[PDB]
Parts: structure tokens; C-alpha cells; sequence
RNA sequence: CGCGGGGUGGAGCAGCCUGGUAGCUCGUCGGGCUCAUAACCCGAAGGUCGUCGGUUCAAAUCCGGCCCCCGCAACCA
RNA sequence: UGCCCGGUGCCGGAAGGUUAAUUGAUGGGGUUAGCGCAAGCGAAGCUCUUGAUCGAAGCCCCGGUAAACGGCGGAACAUUGAGCCUUGAUGUGUAGGAUAGGUGGGAGGCUUUGAAGUGUGGACGCCAGUCUGCAUGGAGCCGACCUUGAAAUACCACCCUUUAAUGUUUGAUG
RNA sequence: ACAAUGGCGCAGUGCGUCGUAGUCCGGAAGUC
């Protein structure tokens, strides 16, 4: 793959390149180092100690964070039959009976959260092995298919985040936008950190954070010293 | 940590033979590419059977790193006779496929009116942790296409019809999807064709976390090949590098050592000889005579197996036309093996047979031996021609039988071809002294199980040899022995090889299995075929195709 | 099949009234007949005996008993318990069966034979003889056997004299045809 | 010489072994017999060898 | 003779095509003094090659003539009380004389049922460069290449 | 008397602690190269392993029992 | 005033083999915040043990020596490894030529020129591609790609490996 | 003599046979 291009080098030479700062300081830097592309979304790339090769820690799943993530909380449901029969009252956002994720190579990205069902997943989504070159197609790897579609949709609309570890222990997660209040951002950050403490490493050394890297859709990123239990965000 | 594997004072005592491994203390680190070398009986396959954990009846501590997955590839794989797809799916993705099938049942259950949603959602969590922990799976087209790119026989083919390299290449490709991090493997160079050896070289060379094998090829030792673990008195001596001049140095290190030990012993005997005349006896008569002789003066054992060598029975007298094939055609399903093949073999002729594993070489042998028939064309043998066949498949009745008994069949006197001789003396001409004869087939090295195999099938008389992969199981001193024996045999033989010198010995003619139904016959030494090949190459140079790039470089 | 009956009635009364006995149990009845081959097959070749075995088992309907050497011989190397040949003891049915086949067909086909030979007696009353070429039997041919052997025979009978055995032999039917 | 000393381990009873000798010169095979277990108080297959 | 040495003496033409390369070719192949039994199996060898292969009869001995033709050879030259093997370049006259001989010697040595058969084998393996005749030449090559040092 | 080594074809030796094949040099024999003789070339022959028997399935080998040749010692007085 | 360096003594050499103190890495064991009616699992810190890494003289080995003992037959600096970053470059086990590690962000740009094309030097036999110097050009390549595949490559984090450069830290020799 | 430049049969030649074998070879030996 292509690596660290001229555009990223030069943007980084204007404000800042490869260092850790306090959460208030980092985010301020990131916000103004943004270029455009499109109005600034923040995501966080969390390096922790993994026992994930042997699934002895839960760091591939998805949990609701107290504020609704991304810029629009965008939900699509691949489902069929007697599972979304019982989502009649609640309502799935979008039903794909087979075909609903296919917009990507036409220059079109679109979901915060893809909900999938047990009848659907065997058809569509069951090869989770490769999705390349991005991980958006619905997969076994973040897991937990629907017992009924109803509850799954309610959770996603409320503010559910799909996170995996990469390969070697970096857990990439959408926190929100930069327009969100320091206090509204703080909460999601704190929430992802307790989510990991619950799910501890069992013998990857006791580390729930190591190196925090932080990013937005276009600019250049920076790293945090600590983002969760320190004070404020802005 | 640096220790990917570590060994503390490891040994093995075999009181019939000698001590076969002793005081092995080594540390294996990331990035290292190690070939373990030595003769038959040097303990090199055993050292790898210890590190793989196969053999654990040892002194000392043989200990792996706690987070590595460790891959081991033996010389005769555990793949059952079952089909190619079924054995390829079996020990690799099964654990993930069972998790993906339970995960589909859980999908089906979400649409069932009586399923427990809370226990379904916990089973889904423990399934997705398995499928992610394993990571890979059977997949839509991957492994299946990868096996076809790496040119393995049919996905619906039987593992039991598959020859040395193919069956090993499947086993390896599988093994690698199962456990990657450290490789421990049992002479992987023998019985694997040109494109498969160039593949194995590339893979081992790029490898992570490390590689530990064995080889008998000078090309391996130059390309992969970072470190050399010499085994020979049962001690291990790691040496960093190198090239074929080290082998020459080793031969010179043993000739110096054997002669310096033989002089020290002789030097001691002159001093011992006078002693009677009128010493007091004192420390020499006890320390010299009782303690030094038999045990301490007995180091010369490994160097002595070099001059036991090996034997092939010569022919029954036989005429000028041995074998006549005209326009022979043979296929297996849809795969053309042989098409319009014609050759006649003259007396004193040694025919080399080349090409890939599974090209159809053994199926010719089977038509000559009448366990097959020509689909089209004809095979005519002379009338007095007697055949002696040597397979890839070298299996036998039991593993707890003696060397002598497996070869003799319970006879003191054997009729070897047209002539009677004592069996014990016949079994010894394959390098077997009375204590090596009394050992069992399960105990023996592959290289001893190789001489054992040849010693057995050669009793019917050496009139017409059909040898498939001779080099297979052999250690290098047994390889020198087969070569020396073959330099003294008269010929009437059709023989396979993959090994350049061995090819150079076995041609006075060539059958080159090139492609489906293309098998070429040429009459001459391998050097003659080589000059012909360089002439074809010449003309190939000017022609624009990216075929010729492989004959130029890798 | 055949000889069995010819023995009960005709043969038995003929012997009875030549020795003028009054008990019909004082008449010789054939007791057994042994088919030994022991031409050293298993001294230089274990499977040649297996062969040899099978060849006696073709004329008798069933596998044979593998024979063994009873002490150490230096001049032939062997030892006690060492295989060396094979027998088939015949009593009853198989006795009859063989006996028939033999006299009828085989005995004409013996080299230059044309009469009677009844001079070989143990002392008790028992008869033996050899077989040089095995192919003299109606079901053993050269276009059937892989290579030719001989074998030898031991006819035991409840005779108490060689007058007795000698008569028994002459009272059987040698027809000189195939 | 000395016919070797094995220590025959138990696997439904005791955690120990009974003690005996065997000829390894002619048996590369691992020994097993029924020997009596005082912990189970019943006879049982004993296994394991040198 | 050392004074009255002379070159080839008037070979009798090819009956069929008229080439005096073919004339020589036949000559060489004969034994016990019979051109008839020679030339008989020669035409038979040509026909079987031009048949199998499909080639003209012409190029079936002319591009066999090129690939069996040598370019250097090995002379065991005693030079006093000492002896050294040396190469020299084979004399043009001799150079394809040698060629045609060897194609007959190759088939005599290299087996098959009959001499026309054995020769319709070598006439292939000539022009392809692997033949028993090809070998001879790919042998006096190696052996003038090591001794290339001396001369 | 007391200790121990070695007896292998015609000569001089290997093998022998590992019992299943007797190997080497010279000479001899037969064939060649010389006019002839040495050298030289090709091929072959000659051995109960000093013996007698023993354990062993089997001894040149391991173990004993005789016939030999050579060494070591014969001392405190 | 000759012959012997195999022995014993010694001298000269260390490339390899074996090798001390040193150093204390890894594995193993003990304790128990805590998880659990629960059996039994066990973090951190502290210890009990094993002894990676380095490591010489000696010794094996290599070369000598008998007017040796004796024997003389049948603080700086240069070079150079390695631990961390920092800054780059391939990321090819099946198609797909391949630059599809993998996940989130995410559909339009400044990188004031960043076009791009034509050509030069190096890099990958993935040499289609891009990486990467310099001239013309102060200008937007590129995303149904072209193509296969269940998935297609805009564009920002960033993952570790094979590896490189700077910052170094450290261990060596000189 | 040892053989298909041939053997046998009706030097050479015409047919027909044998197909490389100790053979229809040679008159056991012998594969030039």
C-alpha cells in the first residue's frame, strides 16, 4: 500500500507533527489543522494490549455511547422474515432484503451503523474474512446478530458504535463531531474507556490504553496523552 | 523476548547404538533461518521431533515461547486417504467452520418462536470471539483458487492417489493456515519439483518469526540458509552462514579428528605394551587398559559409516531390446498424462525421468508391470525381462519387525535374482552391522528406512529397475552410497530424480514429462540434453514471451 | 467314492479266506496314507514351502500340516522346530478319494511300470513307495504346476504280517488306461 | 545389562505407580497391564513407561 | 606414408536425388561391402522421419548436417618426452565428413530394432541437439574447453 | 618354576574390542611388450587363519585345552 | 659429534571447537487485590529457582623446538552491532498485473502551483505500477477503477513485519 | 561362426519366413 504522502507531510509542517498532548490541547490543534474536504468529524484510534488472537477480551463488538456519534447517526438493516416481523412497531430505518451496501465504489459512503439479522447474515455477510479495502460491509467480526430487529434498531438510533481491533491492538472508534460540546464529547470518551475496563485484558499486561492517536476526515491527526478521565475536551 | 524457542542440556541415550543427542543447549531468536545438518543417526530429525514436542522422552528441557503457534511438517503427512477438499478443510478451518455453522443456527433461531434470545446473544458473542481469534475460514474461493494457482490435483481428487510433493504441498499450505509463527520441518527439499522448490525457497527466505529445517541441497544452503546447526557426535554446533565450502571444511574437520584420535589411541597402545616388562603397574594399568579402552577410545563410529557404502544386485543376462513403447496414451479422468509416447530402451541403458510430482511417471511403471493398461498405443516388454519396482509409497506390514526380518522374510539363505547367498551378509551390504539389523522399523531413521526399503525390493533380481524418487528419505552418506553403487551397476533401469548430480549419474537417456500428454524422449547423457537445451534457449531469447524470464533468473 | 465299496465286500473276504481266518476283524483294513513332500523347500526359501503346501492341498481339498526338523544338524544347518517340508495324513474319505485316483489313473503313468510291486514291507505289515514326478496324478499337470517336485507315500494297514500286506496290494485294480 | 526399571503410572485411581522391569531391547512399545489400585480399591489399567 | 598422402578419391553419386553429400552418407553406412543393403535402409530412414515429423526429405539431412557438424576438436599431442592434450579448429574438408560419419556411428551404438529405425531416430535428435551424435560433439566440446588453457 | 604376546597362501603383514566378506605388497602361474633379460601391461591360481572343542544358530574374531617363537622377571640376604 | 617432535617439557599462533568470574535475560514455583455458594483461576509488588547475552588464559587444533627430558625395531574521536522513536520505502500466501496489512473517518482538493503529458537518473521481474531527484508547466491527478473478486483502489489517521535514513541510547574494538 | 548387408526354403537376385532371442543363429562353445 501507499504510505505517508506529500500532502500529509506539508499539512503537518504548518502546525504539528507526531506528539502527545492533553485532551484540551490536542483537539484544538486537530480542529484548526483540518482542511476541506468536509466539515470536521473526530474519530479516535486507541492502542491497547490485546488478548484478541485468543478472544479472551471483548474488543470486537459494538456498544451504545451516551450521545449519538458521527455527523448524522446513519442506520441500515439487512434483515428478512420473522425477526423484523417483531420490528413492525419500532421500525427498521432501511430494509435490505439482499442489496443495500453497494454504493461505495460509486463515490458514496453512508453508514454509522449496519444492523444485521441471523437469516440475512448467512446469505450476505457470512464471509467476514476480507471486505477490502475498507471494513464497512456487514461482518461476523463485530458479531451479535439480532434476536428481534426492534431492540437493535432502538440501540443504533440512540448511539451505537462499531469498533474492532485492527490486527495488532489499535481500536478505531467514532467519537462524534468537533461541533459537539466539550461536555458532550467528554462523555462518549469516558464511556469507551469504562467499556474496555469491563472487558479487561486477561494477560496482555493490564493495559487499556498505551498510545492514543486522534483524527479527523481531513487535515492531519495528532496523538493524545489521555482523553477519557482527564478534565474537559475544549 | 528473544527466545522464540530455547533448549537446556537436551539429550537422548540409546544403549544398542550410541548416545544419539547430548547436552543440546540452544536459543532460537527472531529472523533466523537455520538448517540442521548431519548424517543418518546424527539426530537431526529427532532434534526437530523434540522441538515439535513429538518426542519428549529426553533429558533436559526443550521449551517453546508461550505465545507462538508452532508449525511442523513431517516427510510422510497425516492426511487421510479421503478427498483433497475434505482433508484441506479438516485440520485448519474446522474450528472456525463449526463456529460459523453454529452462528448460522443462531441466525435461524432468531426467526424461531421458541429460541431463548438472551442465551442466543451470548452464544453469538462466544462464537464471534472464536471466528475473530482464528481469523481465517473456509471462504468463497480463496484456498480453492490458491491451490489451483499452486497447481495441485483436482479438489474432488483422492489424497491416496497423490504423490510425494503434491500431498506434502497440500499439507504445508494447510499447516501454514493453522500455525504460522515458528516453522519446524522435516527435510522439505526432497520430493518436491522445480516450481515447488522455487516456491519453498521464496517463502522460507521471506519468513517470520523463524525457520528451522534440514536439507541435502547445495542450492538451499545458499539461498535460505542463515545459520547451520551441525549435529554429528550428538552435540550441536551452530555455525553462522554460509556456503558449500563449509561442507568441504566439515569433511576435513572429521578426517583431521578421526586421524588425531586414532594416533592418540595408538600412542597409548605402545606405552601400554611395554608396561608388563617392569613398571609397578600403578596408574597406567588401571587408568589406561580398564578405563580408556572401549568407551573413551571409541569416538570413530560416525566416520566409519562412510565406508560401509551400499549395493544394487546386477542383471540376469539380458538382450538388446528391453522395453518397447509405441504411441502410448494414458489419462486420469480429464487429465492427459501420456500421449503418443514412443521409445525403445537398449541394453546397458539408464533412463532418467524428469518433470513435476503427479506428471504420470509411476503410471508408466504400472503399465509396464501390468497394473494398468494403455488407453491407446502399446507397451511391449521383452520375454525374459524381470521387473523390480520402487515407489513413493514405501509403507509396510509392521513397524515392530527387525531390519533383517523385513528384508529376509525369515530366510537364512536368499535366492537373490538367479543366485543363492546368505541373508545376513546380503542385508549388511546395504550398511547394516549385526546391532543395526536387530533394530526395529519404528526405531530407524528415514535414511536407514530407505536403505531398508531398497534392501528388501532388490532381492527379486536387478534385471529391470523401475525407481520412483530414489533420493526421497536418504541422508547424504547413504546418497553417496547409492550413487557409488549405481556407478558399478550395469543398467537396464528407468529412474526418476530431481537432484542435479543424481540426474547427471542416471541419464544415458531422458524422459522429460513436460505438459499434459507432452513427454519428450531424448537419447544421451543429461549434459547432452543440456547443450540441446542451451540451443533451444538461444532461439527462445529472440522470441518475445515472458516465459524465457524464468530460465534467465528467478 | 469308488474303491471304498470294492474294499468292504470283495477284497476283505478274499484275504479272510486265504489265511482261513474266522473273524472278519483279522483282515487288514487300510488305516491311513501320508503325503510327505520334504525336498528342502524352506531351507533357502520360506515361500516355496507355502507353494509346496498349496500343491498337496489341491489334490486333498484342504490345507496340509507344515512339518519341522526335530534336532540340530550341522551338515544341513537346521534345528529343532525348523520348517523343512509338509505332510498331508489321509484317513477315511480323502484316503479312499486319493487311493482311487492313484491306482486307477496315476499308477499306469509311473515310468515304465506294468505289473505289481509288493516287496516293500516294514515287518508289521505296512507298505511305502516313492513318487519321482508329481504330475502322474489326474489333476496335477506341468501346464498347471510352476516347477516340478516329487514326494513319497506311507500306507498303514491293520496287517500283522507281510503275507497279509502283500496280498491286499495284488487284490486292487490297475487298469492301464487314462 | 540389567532389565530396565519402569514406574507404571495410574489414570483412574492413584497418582503414583507400581514398579517393575521390562525388556526394552525387544519392546519399543509402551507397557500396560491391569494392576490393583488401592484408591479406587479395584483393579484397573495401568499405563505409561520409559 | 608421409610423402604420398592424398585426399578423397572419387565417390559414386546418390542414385535418387544426386547429392554427393548423400553419396558419402550411404558409403559410410555400409558393412561387408554392399551399397545396396546400405542405401536401402538409408532411404527408409529418411522416409520415416519426413513422414513422422512431416518435414521435407532435403532438410531432414541438411539441418541434421548443421547441428552434428563440429567447430573444434582435441589432439593428443606428444611433444617430446612430455605429452599434453591440446585443441585445434577441425579442418573444413574434414569438418562435415566427421558429421556424416558420426550420424552413422550414433545410430550403430544407440539402440532400436533395425538400423533404418535407429537412424530415423538420430536424424531427428541431430537437428534438435540432444542425439547420440549430438552428444559426441557435445563432449569433444567440453574436452577442448578445459584444455583451451594449453592452446 | 612365575607373568603375556604373536602364529593368516611361498616371504612379510591387515582383519580380530564389532562373531556371518579372509583384505594388501612382493613372488608364482597363464597371456603380451624384447632379438634376449629386467622393468611394464592384462588376467587368474594358492590359505584346516598353528591347532584340538566349547558357548552360539554360526568363531580367523569371543572362551577354553595342547605344539610352537619371542619378550619380563627371578629378588632382602 | 649422525637420526627422532609420536611421547613428556617448552615456544609461536588463535580462525573454529570447549571454556571461568562477570552479567541476570527467559521459563518455572510461592504469596493473593480480585473472580466466583463453589471447586479452582489469579493482577500488581516482593521473593524462590533456572541461567539467554557477553567472556579470556588454559585446553583441543595449527607451526616450531632433542648440546630440552628422553627414544634411535622385527576525556574526546573513528569504525561497528543492537534497544527505543522519529522520518521514509515494498506490504503480492487465490484471482485481481498490483500499492485490497486492517479499521474508523469519508466524497471531493493547495500539496500557491500539487497539474499532467514528454524525457532524464535510481528502486522493486508487483519494473502495467508507483516510489523517488530535475526541466518545460503556476493548470486537480484520481473513485462504475481498467480488472477480478463476496469486497476495488478518491482522501486523513494508522497497523505491524522485511527494511532504510536522522535523532539517539548502548555494547564493543581501535 | 557368433548372424537380418543374415539364416532356412521355392556369392548374386526374386519372392515367403523368422524380429534379435544363444533364436529356424552357429555348428557345446561362441553375442565379433
Amino acid at each position: 500500500m501507499a504510505k505517508l504522502t506529500k500532502r500529509m507531510r506539508v499539512i503537518r509542517e504548518k502546525v504539528d507533527a507526531t506528539k502527545q498532548y492533553d485532551i484540551n490541547e490536542a483537539i484544538a490543534l486537530l480542529k484548526e489543522l483540518a482542511t476541506a474536504k468536509f466539515v470536521e468529524s473526530v474519530d479516535v484510534a486507541v492502542n491497547l494490549g490485546i488478548d484478541a488472537r485468543k478472544s479472551d477480551q471483548n474488543v470486537r463488538g459494538a456498544t451504545v455511547l451516551p450521545h449519538g456519534t458521527g455527523r448524522s447517526v446513519r442506520v441500515a438493516v439487512f434483515t428478512q422474515g420473522a425477526n423484523a416481523e417483531a420490528a413492525k412497531a419500532a421500525g427498521a430505518e432501511l430494509v435490505g432484503m439482499e442489496d443495500l451496501a453497494d454504493q461505495i465504489k460509486k463515490g458514496e459512503m453512508n453508514f454509522d451503523v449496519v444492523i444485521a439479522s441471523p437469516d440475512a447474515m448467512r446469505v450476505v455477510g457470512q464471509l467476514g474474512q476480507v471486505l477490502g479495502p475498507r471494513g464497512l460491509m456487514p461482518n461476523p467480526k463485530v458479531g451479535t446478530v439480532t434476536p428481534n430487529v426492534a431492540e437493535a434498531v432502538k440501540n443504533a438510533k440512540a448511539g451505537q458504535v462499531r469498533y474492532r481491533n485492527d490486527k495488532n491492538g489499535i481500536i478505531h472508534t467514532t467519537i462524534g463531531k468537533v461541533d459537539f460540546d466539550a461536555d458532550k464529547l467528554k462523555e462518549n470518551l469516558e464511556a469507551l474507556l469504562v467499556a474496555l475496563k469491563k472487558a479487561k485484558p486477561t494477560q496482555a499486561k493490564g493495559v487499556y490504553i498505551k498510545k492514543v492517536s486522534i483524527s479527523t476526515t481531513m487535515g492531519a491527526g495528532v496523538a493524545v496523552d489521555q482523553a477519557g478521565l482527564s478534565a474537559s475536551v475544549n | 523476548a528473544q527466545f522464540v524457542y530455547t533448549m537446556h542440556r537436551v539429550g537422548k541415550v540409546v544403549p544398542p547404538k550410541r548416545h544419539i543427542l547430548k547436552n543440546i543447549s540452544l536459543s532460537f531468536f527472531p529472523g533466523a533461518k537455520i538448517g540442521v545438518l548431519g548424517l543418518n543417526g546424527a539426530g537431526k530429525s529427532t532434534l526437530l521431533r523434540i522441538m515439535a514436542g513429538i518426542d519428549k522422552d529426553i533429558e533436559g528441557e526443550a521449551r517453546p515461547q508461550p505465545d507462538i503457534k508452532i508449525g511442523y511438517l513431517p516427510q510422510e503427512p497425516q492426511l487421510n486417504p479421503e478427498h483433497t477438499v475434505r482433508e484441506s478443510i479438516e485440520e485448519a478451518v474446522s474450528e472456525v467452520v463449526n463456529a460459523l455453522k453454529r452462528l448460522d443456527e443462531v441466525y435461524a433461531l432468531y426467526a424461531d418462536p421458541d429460541a431463548d434470545f438472551d442465551k442466543l446473544a451470548a452464544e453469538q458473542g462466544r462464537l464471534e470471539e472464536i471466528i475473530q481469534a482464528h481469523d481465517g475460514h473456509n471462504l468463497n474461493v480463496q484456498l480453492e483458487r490458491a491451490a489451483d494457482a499452486l497447481r495441485l490435483p483436482d479438489w474432488d481428487a483422492k489424497i491416496a492417489n497423490l504423490s510425494g510433493g503434491e500431498r506434502r504441498r497440500v499439507a504445508l499450505c494447510r499447516l501454514l493456515l493453522e500455525k504460522p509463527d515458528m516453522l519446524l520441518l522435516d527435510e522439505p527439499t526432497n520430493h518436491l519439483d522445480a516450481e515447488s522448490v522455487a516456491w519453498l525457497e521464496r517463502f522460507l527466505h521471506d519468513f517470520e518469526g523463524t525457520v528451522v529445517a534440514i536439507t541435502h541441497d547445495r542450492y538451499f544452503l545458499d539461498n535460505v540458509a542463515g545459520w547451520i546447526l551441525e549435529l554429528d557426535r550428538g552435540e550441536g554446533i551452530p555455525w553462522e552462514g554460509n556456503y558449500s565450502s563449509w561442507l568441504e571444511q566439515k569433511d576435513q574437520r572429521l578426517a583431521q579428528e578421526a586421524s588425531q584420535e586414532a594416533a592418540r589411541r595408538k600412542s597409548i597402545e605402545k606405552e601400554l605394551e611395554w608396561v608388563r616388562q617392569g613398571t609397578k603397574g600403578r596408574q597406567s594399568k588401571g587408568k589406561a587398559r580398564l578405563a580408556r579402552f572401549e568407551e573413551l577410545n571409541s569416538t570413530e563410529y560416525q566416520k566409519r559409516n562412510e565406508t560401509n557404502e551400499l549395493f544394487i544386485p546386477p542383471g540376469p543376462r539380458l538382450g538388446d531390446k528391453v522395453l518397447e513403447v509405441s504411441n502410448l496414451r494414458k489419462s486420469y479422468g480429464d487429465r492427459l498424462l501420456i500421449d503418443d509416447l514412443s521409445f525403445s530402451i537398449p541394453k546397458g541403458a539408464i533412463v532418467g525421468i524428469i518433470g513435476p510430482n503427479g506428471a504420470g511417471k509411476s503410471t508408466l511403471f504400472r503399465m509396464i508391470s501390468g497394473q494398468e493398461q494403455p488407453d491407446s498405443g502399446t507397451i511391449t516388454l521383452g520375454e525374459t525381462v524381470k521387473l523390480a519396482s520402487v515407489d513413493q509409497f514405501r509403507d509396510s506390514m509392521d513397524n515392530s519387525k527387525t531390519v533383517w526380518e523385513e528384508v529376509s522374510g525369515g530366510l537364512d539363505i536368499m535366492k537373490i535374482g538367479n543366485t543363492e547367498m546368505p541373508s545376513r551378509a546380503y542385508v549388511g551390504r546395504f550398511n547394516f552391522k549385526g546391532v543395526d539389523q536387530g533394530k526395529r522399523v519404528g526405531e530407524l531413521s528415514g535414511g536407514e528406512r530407505g536403505r531398508l526399503h531398497l534392501a528388501k525390493l532388490l532381492q527379486v533380481g536387478g534385471n529391470m529397475l523401475l525407481l520412483d524418487e530414489p533420493t526421497n528419505d536418504l541422508d547424504i552418506e547413504t546418497l553417496r552410497a547409492l550413487e557409488n553403487a549405481l556407478l558399478e551397476f550395469p543398467g537396464c533401469a528407468m529412474v526418476i530424480s530431481h537432484d542435479r548430480w543424481f540426474l547427471d549419474r542416471i541419464a544415458t537417456h531422458i524422459l522429460d514429462y513436460q505438459d499434459e500428454g507432452k513427454v519428450e524422449f531424448f537419447e544421451g547423457n543429461f549434459t547432452e540434453y543440456e547443450e540441446y537445451k542451451k540451443r533451444t534457449l538461444g532461439a527462445d531469447a529472440l522470441e518475445p514471451k515472458r516465459i524465457k524470464y524464468k530460465r534467465i533468473a528467478k | 467314492a469308488k474303491l471304498h465299496d470294492y474294499y468292504k465286500d470283495e477284497v476283505v473276504k478274499k484275504l479272510m479266506t486265504e489265511f482261513n481266518y474266522n473273524s472278519v476283524m483279522q483282515v487288514p483294513r487300510v488305516e491311513k496314507i501320508t503325503l510327505n513332500m520334504g525336498v528342502g523347500e524352506a531351507i533357502a526359501d520360506k515361500k516355496l514351502l507355502d507353494n509346496a503346501a498349496a500343491d498337496l492341498a489341491a489334490i486333498s481339498g484342504q490345507k496340509p500340516l507344515i512339518t519341522k526338523a526335530r534336532k540340530s544338524v550341522a551338515g544341513f544347518k537346521i534345528r529343532q522346530g525348523y520348517p523343512i517340508g509338509c505332510k498331508v495324513t489321509l484317513r477315511g474319505e480323502r484316503m479312499w478319494e486319493f487311493f482311487e485316483r492313484l491306482i486307477t489313473i496315476a499308477v499306469p503313468r509311473i515310468r515304465d511300470f506294468r505289473g505289481l510291486s509288493a516287496k516293500s514291507f516294514d515287518g508289521r505289515g505296512n507298505y511305502s513307495m516313492g513318487v519321482r514326478e508329481q504330475i502322474i496324478f489326474p489333476e496335477i499337470d506341468y501346464d498347471k504346476v510352476d516347477r516340478v517336485r516329487g514326494l513319497d507315500i506311507t500306507i498303514t494297514t491293520t496287517a500283522k504280517s507281510d503275507e497279509e500286506g502283500r496280498a491286499l496290494l495284488a487284490a486292487f485294480d490297475f487298469p492301464f488306461r487314462k | 545389562g540389567i532389565r530396565e526399571k519402569i514406574k507404571l503410572v495410574s489414570s483412574a485411581g492413584t497418582g503414583h505407580f507400581y514398579t517393575t522391569t521390562k525388556n526394552k531391547r525387544t519392546k519399543p512399545e509402551k507397557l500396560e497391564l491391569k494392576k490393583f489400585d488401592p484408591v479406587v480399591r479395584q483393579h484397573v489399567i495401568y499405563k505409561e513407561a520409559k | 606414408p608421409r610423402r604420398r598422402v592424398i585426399g578423397q578419391r572419387k565417390i559414386l553419386p546418390d542414385p535418387k536425388f544426386g547429392s554427393e553429400l548423400l553419396a558419402k552418407f550411404v558409403n559410410i553406412l555400409m558393412v561387408d561391402g554392399k551399397k545396396s543393403t546400405a542405401e536401402s535402409i538409408v532411404y527408409s530412414a529418411l522416409e520415416t522421419l519426413a513422414q513422422r515429423s512431416g518435414k521435407s526429405e532435403l532438410e531432414a539431412f541438411e539441418v541434421a548436417l548443421e547441428n552434428v557438424r563440429p567447430t573444434v576438436e582435441v589432439k593428443s599431442r606428444r611433444v617430446g618426452g612430455s605429452t599434453y592434450q591440446v585443441p585445434v579448429e577441425v579442418r573444413p574438408v574434414r569438418r562435415n565428413a566427421l558429421a556424416m560419419r558420426w550420424i552413422v556411428e550414433a545410430a550403430r551404438k544407440r539402440g532400436d530394432k533395425s538400423m533404418a529405425l535407429r537412424l530415423a531416430n538420430e536424424l531427428s535428435d541431430a537437428a534438435e541437439n540432444k542425439g547420440t551424435a549430438v552428444k559426441k560433439r557435445e563432449d569433444v566440446h567440453r574436452m577442448a574447453e578445459a584444455n583451451k588453457a594449453f592452446a
